[PDB]
């Protein structure tokens, strides 16, 4: 016959279990991810202690002394919201898709502020092909109407 | 009628599937894996266990030299020490002080404990899966147990279910495995006859009953001292007794995929890896003609509440009119939404409620309630609780794809920049045209 | 809270009224013994000392 260690006092953070442990005598704590990379870790605890375990999307299994394993999974929770103003929807996708989010908002911004650069670039490539003959002529009077593509002042 | 489908390998989450046979009322199966077992095929290489060293009473030759003698025993050594002058309690055992010799001999042997305290070293080279499955069929819960190697069709309520083979070859076990009293370890143990002192496999034995002991304890006999009668020696301590302290953690505690381990025989269990194909043969007499079933019309769908929890945090209420009293199969046409129900009672001109679960931040889905389909949509809110003791009951989200209504900003900015590009490309094409035509 | 300073509290040392929150949980007796096994957080005061 072997003893079973006392129930730990547990409380939950965003992606965490916080556990307060009451060993009567040296007791093994072990835990693993339930995913592809198990990342196993353990320690003998010998006096009262607090642990904070990061709980991944795959879930965490924690086995404390001779007790049966505890199991914990995160669930999609945030202070942000979709359906709000656009800063709130971005803060919402940063809930638990932060790796997706920082990729997709950065590369989306890269193609968007690239495209306005290419649009202004095509407008300048056009403006170069346009005003060329009006520079090359010795009768160099650009028309008062056309002057607006040169951006020249006053309705004179 | 032959139906084939794929359920994820996750234990303890029930999956729905729709047996849509045209001209007949659709029926919905729910099945849940209660336990998947992978049992590997084991070839025994050897036992390892605590040796004893066997040391006979030493031969002392009074007045002369004893002769060293050679014999085959598992780690044998023998030596002759000279000038040893031993005393027993009442006086000198030899006559004369010198030209006496002591002959010492020793060898190593399996202890009586090797019938009871042995590690067993194996090769584990292919595996033969089994599954225990609960299926809900025509409104009865029924439990069925089957081999999952792709053969073994199991009958239940006159349908036949045939399950597997599983879509991945993965196992926690390496090619080499060792087992102790219900704990099993991946380690590359030394081959038979290659064992080294003070490590796992310092003594080896082809079976738990063979006399073919190999041992390599590096036993050395040492010269006696101070006129004492005894045999002193040095050998490496039992590499098995050391391994019992040095082990680390059993595969039950360290395997991937939430896997569990057992022994007699050895199994991996409940690995959350891959997915399992399953096929149903349903007899033609099990179906009800579409005209003989209930049928539903004039229906509409309303969603009072939607929390994207792990555990049926949404409820949808459906108005309907129905032609007769009877059950109806209820199913989701959208993979992102899972419905807790499977058949509900339908009567009169009335309404019903279904509880559903999703990861969607803005749920849109079609429910099918006995052949008629209804479009259903809602605005979701996140749960407040951070952590729970059960896996997600819904299918995971289509990341970088799905998102929400009120992502309309993606359209309202792409339908901004896309006009700035279109006006830029227009002006460039205009001045390319004036360069020739004007 | 249990197992921390103030897991049991009273207004004065002579008072009859008590608050306590030790997360006491009774458990199934060991099949043949008459006892009462239980799990509880050890005294938050004796840990504080």
């Amino acid at each position: 016959r072997v003893p079973k260690a006392r129930n730990p006092t547990v409380t939950y953070g965003k992606n965490q279990v916080i556990m307060l442990l009451y060993p009567d005598h040296p007791t093994l704590l072990s835990y693993r991810n339930m995913g592809e990379e198990p990342n196993y870790q353990e320690e003998w605890v010998t006096h009262k202690k607090e642990i904070r375990l990061t709980v991944p999307t795959e879930g965490l299994e924690v086995t404390w002394g001779n007790n049966e394993p505890y199991k914990y999974w995160p669930q999609l929770s945030t202070n942000g919201t979709a359906h709000g103003h656009p800063h709130e929807i971005i803060l919402y996708y940063y809930e638990l898709y932060p790796t997706m989010t920082v990729v997709v908002v950065s590369v989306a911004s890269f193609v968007l502020l690239s495209m306005v650069g290419v649009a202004v670039g095509m407008c300048m490539c056009a403006r170069r092909r346009c005003i060329t003959p009006y520079e090359l002529t010795p009768g160099a009077t650009v028309p008062f109407l056309l002057s607006l593509i040169c951006c020249i002042r006053t309705a004179k | 009628y032959e139906h084939v489908t794929v359920i994820p390998n996750t234990v303890g989450v029930p999956y729905k599937t729709l047996v849509n046979r045209p001209g007949y009322s659709p029926m919905v199966l729910e099945m849940e894996l209660l336990s998947v077992t992978l049992e590997p095929t084991l070839s025994l290489d050897y036992i390892t266990c605590e040796y004893k060293t066997v040391i006979p009473s030493p031969y002392v030759k009074c007045c002369g030299t004893a002769e060293c003698k050679d014999k085959s025993l598992p780690d044998y050594s023998c030596k002759v020490f000279t000038g040893v002058y031993p005393f027993m309690w009442g006086g000198a055992y030899c006559f004369c002080d010198t030209e006496n010799t002591q002959l010492s001999e020793a060898h190593v042997e399996k202890s009586e404990s090797c019938k009871t305290e042995f590690a067993s070293a194996y090769r584990a080279h292919t595996a033969s899966a089994s599954a225990k499955l609960r299926v809900l069929y025509q409104g009865n819960n029924v439990t069925v147990s089957a081999y999952a190697n792709g053969d073994h069709a199991v009958t239940v309520k006159d349908a036949k279910f045939i399950v597997g083979p599983m879509s991945s070859a993965w196992t926690p076990f390496d090619n080499k495995i060792v087992v102790y009293k219900g704990d099993v370890y991946n380690m590359d143990y030394p081959p038979f006859g290659a064992g080294r002192p003070g490590q796992f496999g310092d003594i080896q034995s082809r079976t738990p009953e063979s006399e073919d002991v190999y041992a390599n304890t590096q036993l050395v006999l040492q010269r006696p001292s101070a006129g004492t009668v005894h045999v002193p020696y040095s050998q490496a301590p039992s590499g098995f007794k050391y391994w019992l302290k040095e082990r680390g953690a059993s595969l039950q505690h360290t395997a991937p995929f939430g896997c569990q381990i057992a022994t007699n025989p050895v199994r991996a269990m409940n690995c959350a890896v891959g997915n399992m194909p399953i096929s149903i043969d349903i007899p033609d007499a099990a179906f009800t003609r579409v005209v003989d079933a209930p049928s539903l019309t004039d229906m509409s769908c309303e969603v009072p509440a939607c929390t994207h929890s792990s555990d049926f945090g949404g409820v949808a209420i459906i108005k309907y009119a129905a032609s007769k009293k009877g059950k109806c199969a209820v199913h989701s046409m959208t993979n992102a939404v899972t419905i807790r129900e499977a058949e509900i009672e339908v009567e009169g001109n009335s309404q019903l409620q279904i509880s559903f679960s999703t990861a969607l931040a803005s749920a849109e889905f079609r429910v099918q309630v006995c052949s008629t389909q209804v479009h259903c949509a809602a605005e979701c809110h996140p749960p407040k609780d951070h952590i729970v003791n059960y896996p997600a009951s819904h299918t995971t989200l289509g990341v970088q794809d799905i998102s929400v209504t009120a992502m309309s900003w993606v359209q309202k900015i792409t339908g901004g920049v896309g006009l700035v590009v279109a006006v830029a490309a227009l002006i460039l094409i205009v001045v390319l045209c004036v360069s020739f035509s004007r």
